[PDB]
């Protein structure tokens, strides 16, 4: 009594059944240097990008959709400005990515669900369940997909509006009492898993939300509710955006829980990655602490080591963590290039502290080296796509020349 | 043509309407009817007070046989014995025709220029269906406003929506008048201008009528005025009337329109007032919970279309309560819109016109309009360099006032010199001075001569080598 | 005495300038923010009781 065509339907509020859940242990390569280096994400993990009223929260999503290493993408727009869709459906058919040859269209790999801030309110909720059911479907075919949700706080606003319309007790700032349960049951659909069926294939879903708190505070009930359930978090700063410093991530408040489970991948490929990451984070934190006093003491009682620490921190914040968005050279920094730049910066700082360790004055070294700082600051221009071994040799010889110069310039 | 002759043939029809002399209460600005015989949600009625003065209303809820009507022109004087309603069997519609240009209408869209009625070509609902996103195209153009701070550091592409945040007492009116008087495509001044002012004093209306008259622009414009003493409820209709007129003009006669909304703060206040009359759940600071959607359905009506040539550009003027960018109204206005120009109080106290600071202002579609084929190839990053140097000047000056003038390296001295000149010569300009983008960029380069080439890092070396020496 | 007095006056004036310029306004802004938050909570409590 059953006839099956080439298609079938499915209720949207019932997650599709799966054989068993597994642990995601393969990194998701974004392309952005800061995200890959300090706050990595894993293929099958969640994330938040709390906006701060126009701080380039679309650049991150744009890059993620353009260059992520996923077999499919499902870009969802809930409460979108409406103009953006007109740009994302014009750029893609004019851009290409290569996987088994250069296939000119990227649109062949993407579907879009659009619900602008103008269209009816009640359809905001039904724009994310529809968005994620397709992602689950494509997972069932053993493909690594990734859903890039737009503002999820607008969904909460729609929930509040309808709740108030019916008439019922609000919990916080009007939001209904059951907000905390709607979100969790949505984020819980993410993650790697083994599909249900005979041929024994595997897939994954990796959602990346983006909340839009009122004002700029992270006390919004929407914000404080996702941070309780997510696994990665990427704050955003306003002044950094106002200075044209993109990406505008706040490196002192963001964090990532998928920092150790990637040890297997690093050992397979890049054994010394985590050590360099920790050392750089320590450098930045120390620089922040040291600068915390210069604002009211003046840079008078600063030893040579502190001055070098501040100089290195400024160098890093100006070169390493600025991706300059779109260009021909720094648009998608591969993992190896980021690793080599990381090692070069750490080696520069180490040698600078070594030479001054023996009493040699750093002030003279400042202009005695001269070319070392320019070399490290211009290393970011090395053109990718020129060969993994191509720039590998250049970065190999760069640090050798640097340490030879330091030994010679030790005078 | 036949298609024209059939769209209106349905007009030749007569449909009588009922009169209900049955009211069953009044409360606040609301009125409750009874035994209404198939109400319709969002209808229009015509109250006829016992005095003989007509008013107008709009249903908001309909139960089995009750209709709750809110009245525009207040509710006082109404009686439950002699009043009389009359259901028009329709929503609210505006009579439009391309002869509206050069006339004046009040808050309710009826002439106040001692002229005749509109003698329309068709009636249009003040609301409008959203635009199919698949049928929208992004600007790829640029408007030369003649203001260096607006035409170099930011940019305006026709089809874009840009607010103007300004405190109370600052000359945002003068800036808007200058922009509308002095705007053209970068190599037209044929921008038909619809203008809607809500919650303004008599002096502002007189000033705006004066400025449009001496510049020879009053023959291609259309003004909707809703002064401060007019009924409060009508302030909600006015922007919808103005935008409906603009949409008709642009998308059905192929002409480029530019729209001004004089005071969105008054609109927000009216929304809050009407909401509090009912018992809707409030958002932060008391504003309604759904204000975001209501603002969105006003702003998101600009842009271009695939099969048409018209394009309507918005310049809503908004006033912050206490110079607080974290207030709900600016927050939602800048979440919905794409960029916004900021008028600064601090620069105003020093007699700098236009008192525009550049740090807190943004223009989303700048990166597309600028480039090559329309301006010089340096425009893309000279703005970034100026941004960085201005930001450095700000904190250098801030540091000078704490530690004194002992720890200011040469970098800080150059930054302070740049900060002083960048405000005293570049931002400032006259109230009748044009500035083509070429001249503005030349002046901008002149201000980077202070810095030696070796530390202008944000800028590209190629541009430096070809322009830094000329 | 000249040298010592110069040093002492310099340090004290520097400290006074720092306190005046980058301490008081920060605390004032914090106080204003907290004051606003308290009323924000009061409004919600009032609304619940009204319902």
């Amino acid at each position: 009594k059953s006839d099956f065509t080439l298609y079938h339907t499915w209720p949207v509020r019932v997650p599709r059944p799966v054989t068993e859940k597994l642990s995601a242990d393969y990194p998701l390569l974004t392309g952005q240097r800061v995200l890959d280096a300090l706050f990595p994400c894993v293929q099958g993990g969640t994330t938040c990008i709390p906006g701060a009223f126009g701080c380039g929260k679309t650049v991150i999503s744009q890059s993620l959709s353009k260059y992520s290493n996923s077999d499919a993408i499902i870009y969802v727009g809930c409460g979108e400005r409406g103009n953006e869709m007109a740009e994302v459906l014009m750029e893609f058919p004019e851009l290409y990515t290569e996987m088994s040859g250069t296939k000119e269209p990227i649109m062949k790999r993407t579907t879009l669900v659009a619900n602008t801030s103008n269209m009816p309110v009640a359809a905001r909720e039904a724009s994310i369940y529809t968005g994620i059911t397709l992602a689950e479907y494509f997972r069932d075919q053993g493909k690594n997909v990734s859903m890039i949700a737009d503002s999820s706080s607008r969904w909460a606003e729609a929930l509040r509006e309808i709740s108030g319309r019916l008439g019922e007790m609000p919990a916080d700032q009007g939001f209904p009492a059951y907000l905390g349960a709607k979100l969790a049951s949505f984020y819980e659909r993410a993650g790697k898993a083994v599909a249900l069926g005979s041929p024994d294939r595997t897939g994954s879903v990796s959602i990346v939300a983006a909340v839009s708190p009122a004002g700029g505070d992270f006390s919004d009930p929407v914000t404080t509710a996702t941070l309780g359930i997510t696994q990665v978090f990427w704050g955003l700063d306003k002044k950094l955006a106002q200075r044209k410093h993109f990406p505008s991530i706040n490196t002192s408040v963001s964090y990532s829980k998928y920092t150790n489970v990637l040890n297997k991948f690093y050992d397979s490929n890049y054994p010394e990655f985590p050590v360099l990451r920790d050392r750089m984070k320590e450098i930045l934190s120390n620089a922040e602490e040291l600068e915390q006093v210069v604002q009211l003491v003046g840079k008078s009682a600063l030893s040579d080591s502190d001055k070098i620490t501040l100089d290195v921190a400024t160098l890093i914040k100006e070169d390493f963590l600025q991706q300059n968005g779109y260009s021909t050279y720094d648009a998608f920094c591969p993992i190896w290039k980021t690793f080599d730049m990381m090692r070069a910066f750490i080696s520069y700082h180490d040698e600078a502290q070594k030479a001054v360790a023996n009493g040699a004055n750093w002030s003279k070294l400042a202009d005695s080296t001269g070319d070392v700082k320019h070399a490290v600051s211009s290393s970011k221009f090395f053109e990718p796509s020129r060969g993994e071994k191509e720039v590998h040799g250049e970065f190999e010889k760069l640090l050798s020349t640097m340490q030879e110069r330091f030994a010679e310039s030790t005078d | 043509f036949a298609i024209n002759k059939k769209a209106v043939e349905q007009g030749f029809n007569v449909k009588p309407r009922l009169n209900y002399n049955t009211v069953s209460g009044v409360n606040g600005p609301l009125v409750i009817l009874e035994k209404v015989k198939f109400p319709r949600y969002n209808e229009i009625v015509n109250l006829t007070l016992p005095d003989g003065t007509v008013r107008q209303g709009q249903v908001l809820e309909i139960r089995g046989d009750r209709a709750i009507v809110q009245v525009f022109e207040g509710t006082s004087g109404i009686d439950v014995k002699k009043t009389t309603v009359e259901f028009t069997g329709e929503s609210l519609r505006i009579p439009v025709s391309e002869d509206m240009l050069g006339r004046i209408f009040d808050g309710s869209g009826r002439p106040i220029d001692n002229g005749p009625k509109v003698f329309a070509e068709d009636y249009l609902d003040i609301n409008g269906s959203p635009i199919n996103p698949y049928a929208r195209i992004y600007p790829e153009e640029m408007i030369s406003t003649g203001v260096s701070a607006i035409d170099t550091m930011n940019s305006i592409a026709r089809g874009q929506k840009i607010p103007i945040f300004s405190a109370s007492g600052l000359p945002h009116n003068e800036i808007a008048a200058q922009i509308c008087r002095q705007a053209g495509l970068v190599r037209e001044e044929n921008f038909s201008i619809v203008f809607a002012a809500m919650g303004v004093n008599l002096e502002t209306a007189r000033f705006f009528k004066q400025d449009f008259e001496e510049n020879g622009s009053l023959e291609r414009t259309s003004l909707f005025l809703n002064l401060a003493n007019d009924p409060t409820i009508e302030r909600i209709i006015t922007p919808r009337l103005a935008l409906t007129t603009a949409e008709y003009l642009a998308y059905q006669t192929e002409r480029h329109v530019l729209t001004i909304l004089t005071d969105m703060s008054s609109y927000a206040d009216a929304l809050r007032e009407v909401s509090a009359a009912r018992e809707e759940v409030p958002g932060r600071r008391g504003y309604p919970g759904y204000m975001y959607t209501d603002l969105s359905t006003i702003y998101e009506r600009a842009g271009r279309v695939e099969g048409r040539n018209g394009s309507i550009t918005q310049i809503p003027i908004l006033t912050m309560p206490n110079d607080d960018i974290t207030h709900p109204i600016p927050d939602l206005t800048g979440y919905i819109t794409e960029g916004q120009i900021f008028v600064d109080r601090q620069l105003h106290n020093k007699g700098i016109y236009p008192p525009i600071n550049v740090l807190p202002s943004l223009s989303r579609l700048m990166k597309s309009a600028i480039g090559e084929g329309m301006t010089r190839k340096d425009h893309g990053d000279v703005s970034n360099q100026l941004y960085a140097k201005y930001a450095i000047g700000k904190d250098a000056a801030a540091m000078k006032a704490v530690v004194g003038e002992e720890a200011l390296s040469i970098e800080d001295k150059l930054s302070l010199e740049f900060l002083e000149k960048f405000e005293k010569t570049f931002i400032t300009q006259g109230a009748y001075e044009d500035r083509t983008v070429f001249e503005s960029l030349d002046q901008a380069w002149s201000l980077l001569r202070i810095y030696p080439k070796e530390m202008l890092n944000r800028i590209s070396p190629k541009i430096l080598d070809e322009f830094y020496d000329r | 005495a000249f040298i010592i007095l110069d040093e002492v006056i310099k340090v004290t004036n520097r400290r006074v300038n720092a306190i005046e310029h980058v301490i008081i306004p920060r605390t004032e802004n914090t106080i204003a923010y907290i004051n606003s938050e308290l009323d924000e909570l009061d409004r919600e409590e009032f609304y619940r009781l009204k319902k």
